């Protein structure tokens, strides 16, 4: 079955604010940097993956340009990586150089931002969707007692309410940077507490932080991989109107979630 | 046997049943990078079937035999009668429902076969609590006019729901709204591609989680979403388990 070992695949790579990984100006020279750019059909946003762990556009290999952090990620002649192990992509969409452990990062959200190789802190700005389909996925998020996450208090808080199909504030847009955004206000992101004294999950302006990076795991949790914790209904009690971050445990069903799209 | 009854059929009891069904099916499952369990393969025929009991509003029970390799119905028992699909594994009649009067149904356990014999499609077949109860009734007495459609109902509310959290959630929505539904493009695209999605997830080990082939899954707005990798929540937080495909 040759289908179990496909030889290549061409796709796009989106991330921070739904922007795509793009070789700036389609420049083919070695060391030609890669940027965020609005997603399109151009060949310099087409990325081909191969079983040698390379990722290629315009015939050249995506690569870090330094051992230390903060340097641009670039395309370069693939023969320079002849003996290199290459790129490893985590479950959660972290794209990591296997040798150096630096990860693909977008230090700003705007078009033409240079992408850099940085130390992994599991920030949202280090989360990528490898895939041809780059759009935010509009969904409801169902939790304990079959209730729906709703954006409340003028899109500053979030808690469980009973599902109503029309209800505009029960809809979320899952973005390519692992952010969970308010569907009718895409500058606002579901966020883990920025106050040390609180575990309360809230809604804040998107900033690419660790706090706003969420992973929908196959075990049915909503995981923040930076803080090694998961979304939980406080006290397994939906009427407390509090969703918190907690270490994963099957104490009740407060940590189980469904994406309904 | 694992079971579900109309006596106590709520959103909670349905969810628990589907949850435990996934557990039984994923005993001895292998796992890949995606962390979605892969069903067992090359199972000796003596251990290949999982029995599940469903009891209708008359307190009459059918026992369905699910093949643990592909999560499809091989056969079912009602009282002292049993009924095998035309594509059940040939040795299955020596292993399950042996102390019954065995019949072979005139069709396969696939939707394509059932729809041809039934002359009615999943798109036209309502799902919900009454249709669940009614299907167990029609299977119990084996009224041939309703057998095919009853399977469309139960394969979806039990096996497709087990396979896909999105489908489980459609059923939950119908249970607590007390409102029937017919499956749309979202649900049918999932059902249709379970095998292909299995192959691609397992093949993607060699391409950093990228697929060989893109799969089109529709959302609830009837928009197609191309899933060409494991990095889609509508797949990886949806598909509960996979068909074995690749070493
Ligand atoms: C991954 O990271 C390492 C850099 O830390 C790269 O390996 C080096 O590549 C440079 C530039 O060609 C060579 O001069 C060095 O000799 C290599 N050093 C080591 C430690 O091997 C590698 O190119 C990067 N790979 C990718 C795909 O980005
Ligand atoms: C993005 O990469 C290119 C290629 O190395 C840099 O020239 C850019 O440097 C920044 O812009 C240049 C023009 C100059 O202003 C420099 O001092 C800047 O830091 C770089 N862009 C960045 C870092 O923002
Ligand atoms: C497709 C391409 O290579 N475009 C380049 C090129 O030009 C731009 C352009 C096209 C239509 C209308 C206005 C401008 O050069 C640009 C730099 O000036 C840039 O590299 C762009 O990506
Ligand atoms: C009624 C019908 O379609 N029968 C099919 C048959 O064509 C095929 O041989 C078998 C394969 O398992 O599947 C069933
Ligand atoms: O300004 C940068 C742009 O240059 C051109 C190209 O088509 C775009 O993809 C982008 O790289």
């Amino acid at each position: 079955n040759e289908q179990c070992s496909p030889q290549q695949r061409t796709t796009r790579i989106s991330g921070r604010d739904g922007l795509c990984v793009d070789v700036y100006g389609a420049l083919t020279a070695d060391g030609s940097r890669v940027i965020l750019y609005p997603c399109g059909q151009q060949q310099n946003q087409q990325w081909t993956f191969y079983p040698d762990n390379t990722i290629r556009s315009l015939g050249k290999c995506l690569a870090t340009s330094a051992l230390s952090s903060g340097s641009n990620v670039v395309i370069t002649n693939c023969d320079y990586l002849r003996y290199d192990d290459g790129w490893m992509v985590s479950s959660s969409g972290t794209m990591m150089n296997k040798s150096s452990h630096l990860v693909l990062t977008a230090n700003a959200a705007t078009s033409r931002t240079n992408l850099t190789g940085e130390n992994n802190v599991f920030a949202a700005k280090q989360a990528w969707r490898i895939g041809n389909y780059v759009e935010p996925i509009v969904t409801t998020i169902i939790g304990l007692r079959h209730m729906c996450l709703e954006a409340t208090d003028n899109d500053t808080n979030v808690w469980l309410e009973s599902c109503v199909k029309n209800k505009t504030k029960q809809y979320w847009a899952l973005y390519s940077d692992d952010t969970i955004r308010v569907n009718n206000n895409r500058n606002l992101c579901v966020s883990s507490s920025t106050d040390s004294s609180s575990k309360l999950i809230v809604i804040r302006r998107c900033d690419g932080s660790i706090n706003q990076r969420w992973v929908f795991t196959p075990q049915g949790t909503i995981s923040n991989p930076g803080y090694e914790a998961v979304m939980d209904v406080a006290q397994n009690d939906v009427y407390l109107k509090k969703i918190v971050l907690s270490s994963a445990t099957d104490k009740g069903n407060g940590q189980q979630w469904t994406v309904f799209y | 046997n694992l079971s579900l009854s109309q006596s106590n059929f709520s959103a909670d009891t349905y969810k628990s049943f589907i949850k435990n069904l996934r557990k039984q099916l994923t005993i001895g499952a292998s796992y890949g990078s995606a962390g979605i369990p892969i069903l067992k393969h090359s199972v000796p025929i003596c251990e290949r079937f999982l029995l599940v009991d469903l009891t209708n509003g008359d307190n009459e029970t059918i026992t369905l035999a699910i093949n643990v390799e592909d999560a499809g119905f091989a056969a079912y028992r009602a009282a002292d009668r049993s009924y095998f699909f035309q594509n059940a594994p040939p040795i299955a009649s020596y292993v399950i429902f042996t102390d019954t009067n065995q019949n072979i149904m005139n069709f396969n356990n696939t939707f394509e076969s059932i729809e041809i014999v039934g002359g009615t499609t999943r798109s036209e077949t309502p799902l919900g609590i009454m249709h669940f109860e009614a299907s167990i009734f029609h299977l119990f007495v084996h009224d041939e006019n309703y057998v095919p459609t009853s399977f469309l109902v139960l394969i979806q509310m039990v096996l497709e729901a087990a396979k896909f959290k999105f489908i489980e959630q459609k059923v939950i929505h119908s249970i607590m709204d007390m409102e029937d539904f017919t499956p749309g493009l979202a649900m049918l695209s999932l059902e249709e591609n379970w095998t292909q999605l299995s192959l691609q997830l397992q093949a993607s080990e060699s391409l950093n989680g990228v697929f060989g082939d893109s799969v089109s899954l529709y959302n609830s707005m009837d928009e197609p979403i191309g899933v060409d990798s494991m990095y889609y929540p509508i797949l990886t937080a949806n598909m509960a388990f996979q068909l074995y495909q690749c070493p």
